[PDB]
């Protein structure tokens, strides 16, 4: 089966001065007089902004070594093929990790994330080779090579079957694991709903935060130009305030819910770390934690966010 | 002297060829670091390359231990 | 602390200088900006406190849950407690926080050896107990498998499961049994 996590979320910077001014000298020095509320909002946004890079290094640099698989693959019946990066595909993934990726202005800009896509898929690429050449030994110490049926029965023994009952089965197992495999390539391609709205609630907050430059507020107009065309200065003063309340309170919201959600995607990240920990460096006896049955193994597959 | 990355336009730091563990993230895939002296900027690596000698009926079995705290 | 030096448009930004210049018909117009702008942020303050404790309580659950799954036992779950297999944990105390000492086991100085799944021994396929199958080259042992110490293959440490004919891989070796030198 599968499970969907998301680990991070996009980004953003604004420039406090060019949202609620645009380069006007008048705002710019009304402004001056609310203190420091600008220096805050970057401080926090900042602030939600590396800690989307330590959610993704905490779920995916848990290898030291890059590890490859050997060229010629004879893994006791079973096949990996779908899940193992393909050199003719684009970023070096996976079939499945492809699959994935295609069914998911002013004082505003969108910050890249420290690891490029090609980068993750190299990282779950090392934890897959780990796993189908050294089982579980790699995760504490050095990889240490062992044939994938007998990891296949000492997963058999963490269940309290006997090794037996894999050997007399091998190639019915290896048949069930296969056509159980190529079950998920069609389902999907056909459900990743948990990342398209985190995707979606981002895009539209900051489309309402752009749609709140056209507002009055309680003033004559929602432009600085047509203050500072029909107004003399000491009337203009009362009306820039207005919009200046206004914009502060937009984008001071802004700042709240980004809080708010960050601290959402951080508990996520973090129990993706755990999961990958438990459920692809080792055997877990939790009961519904890495599926719905008993665990034998698990792999990972690197989505969008 | 100047250098296009992803992240913008990077100046005052020279592009090397080499990789290295990340030392101040610069966004993209870059990272730059004062070396020998001078201030460079690479492309991070994840790790150094492992081949596990996988065969159908070869097994690894340690000797010995540490114990670590 | 330092908010409380902005006019947030009014003409001084200590009240009493706003009560010494501008007078109740006209304080209600400065004092009301201050009371306006210092309001706000009390209210961002107490936000932001209010997000930050909510991150400082899921540190402390997780504290809580090793203080009593390291310290108090002795812990499977993988990287719960240090890299490597956990053996034991002490904790210590810090200015507001807490320091776990974690002892791991970590296993080293691996060697090569040949493996097979079963021995076939009388058209019978013998299984290990508890261990691996292992080849020096010339000779079959049995061996745990995290720590390597070779033992001969007997019928106390193997069972009995079949034909030597179904399983991928068994080979040929003798499986001895101690009770007939005993009794010759
Ligand atoms: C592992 O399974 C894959 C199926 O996904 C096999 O690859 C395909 O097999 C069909 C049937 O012969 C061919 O038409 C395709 O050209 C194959 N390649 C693809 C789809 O990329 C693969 O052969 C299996 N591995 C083994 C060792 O049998
Ligand atoms: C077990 O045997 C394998 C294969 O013989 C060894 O793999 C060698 O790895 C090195 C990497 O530095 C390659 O250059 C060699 O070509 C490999 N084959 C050799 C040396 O025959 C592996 O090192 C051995 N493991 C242990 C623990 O000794
Ligand atoms: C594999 O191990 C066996 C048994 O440990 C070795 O056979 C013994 O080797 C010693 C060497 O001094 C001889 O004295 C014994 O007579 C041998 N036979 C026994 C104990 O039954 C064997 O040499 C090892 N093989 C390799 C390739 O190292
Ligand atoms: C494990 O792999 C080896 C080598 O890949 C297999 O040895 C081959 O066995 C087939 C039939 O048994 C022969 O036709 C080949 O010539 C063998 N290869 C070599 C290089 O000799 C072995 O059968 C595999 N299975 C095991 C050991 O259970
Ligand atoms: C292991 O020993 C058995 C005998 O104990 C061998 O079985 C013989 O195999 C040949 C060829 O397949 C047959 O013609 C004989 O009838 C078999 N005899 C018996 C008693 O089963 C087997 O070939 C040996 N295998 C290895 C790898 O040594
Ligand atoms: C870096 O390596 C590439 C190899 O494709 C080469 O073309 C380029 O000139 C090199 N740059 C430097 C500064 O050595």
């Amino acid at each position: 089966t599968t499970e969907i996590l998301p680990v991070s979320m996009t980004k953003t910077s604004v420039d406090c001065t060019m949202y609620i001014c645009g380069d006007s000298t008048e705002c710019s020095n009304l402004l001056l007089q609310y203190g420091s509320f600008c220096t805050q909002l970057n401080r926090a946004l900042t602030g939600i902004a590396v800690e989307q890079d330590k959610n993704t290094q905490e779920v995916f640099a848990q290898v030291k070594q890059i590890y490859k698989t050997p060229p010629i693959k004879d893994f006791g019946g079973f096949n990996f093929s779908q899940i193992l990066p393909d050199p003719s595909k684009p970023s070096k993934r996976s079939p499945i990790e492809d699959l994935l990726f295609n069914k998911v202005f002013n004082g505003l800009t969108v910050l890249p994330p420290l690891l490029t896509d090609e980068m993750i898929a190299q990282y779950t690429s090392a934890l897959l080779a780990g796993t189908i050449t050294s089982g579980w030994t790699f995760g504490a110490g050095p990889a240490l090579q062992i044939p994938f049926p007998m990891q296949m029965a000492y997963r058999f023994n963490g269940i309290g079957v006997t090794q037996n009952v894999l050997y007399e089965n091998q190639k019915l197992i290896a048949n069930q694991f296969n056509s159980a495999i190529g079950k998920i390539q069609d389902s999907l391609s056909s459900a990743l709903g948990k990342l398209q709205d985190v995707v979606n609630q981002n895009a539209q907050a900051l489309n309402t935060l752009v749609k709140q430059l056209s507002s009055n507020f309680g003033a004559i107009s929602s432009v600085l130009n047509d203050i500072l065309s029909r107004l003399d200065p000491p009337e203009a003063e009362v009306q820039i305030d207005r919009l200046i309340t206004g914009r502060l309170q937009s984008l001071q919201t802004y700042v709240t819910q980004q809080l708010i959600r960050a601290a959402e995607i951080r508990a996520s990240a973090n129990l993706a770390a755990t999961k990958m920990s438990e459920c692809v460096l080792g055997q877990s006896k939790r009961v519904d934690f890495c599926g719905k049955g008993y665990h034998l193994m698990s792999f990972p597959q690197s989505a969008p966010h | 002297n100047v250098f296009q990355t992803r992240a913008g336009c990077l100046i005052g730091a020279e592009h090397v060829n080499n990789s290295y563990e990340c030392d101040i993230p610069i966004g993209a895939g870059i990272c730059a670091s004062y070396q020998t002296q001078s201030i460079i900027a690479y492309t991070m690596s994840l790790g150094a390359e492992n081949s596990v000698a996988y065969s159908n009926n070869s097994i690894a079995i340690p000797t010995n231990f540490t114990i670590s705290v | 602390v330092k908010q409380l030096s902005s006019n947030f448009g009014a003409i001084s930004s200590v009240l009493n200088d706003i009560l010494s210049r501008l007078d109740p018909p006209e304080a209600e117009v400065q004092i009301d900006r201050l009371i306006t702008g210092r309001l706000q942020s009390l209210q961002t303050y107490v936000t932001q406190q209010l997000i930050r404790a909510a991150e400082i309580r899921a540190s402390a659950n997780l504290a809580a849950t090793k203080m009593s799954e390291c310290v108090l036992g002795q812990s499977k779950r993988v990287d719960f407690c240090g890299k490597g297999y956990h053996l034991m944990s002490f904790p210590q105390s810090a200015p507001h926080g807490v320091v776990f000492l974690h002892v791991t086991y970590v296993p080293a100085q691996e060697k090569n050896f040949t493996t097979a799944p079963a021995i076939c021994h009388d058209g019978k396929a013998h299984f290990p107990r508890e261990g691996v199958f292992v080849s020096n080259g010339t000779h079959w042992f049995v061996t745990q498998r995290n720590f390597y110490e070779p033992q001969i293959i007997t019928t106390d440490n193997t069972f009995v499961s079949g034909n030597c004919d179904v399983v991928i891989g068994i080979v040929n070796n003798t499986v001895y049994d101690p009770l007939q030198p005993e009794l010759d």
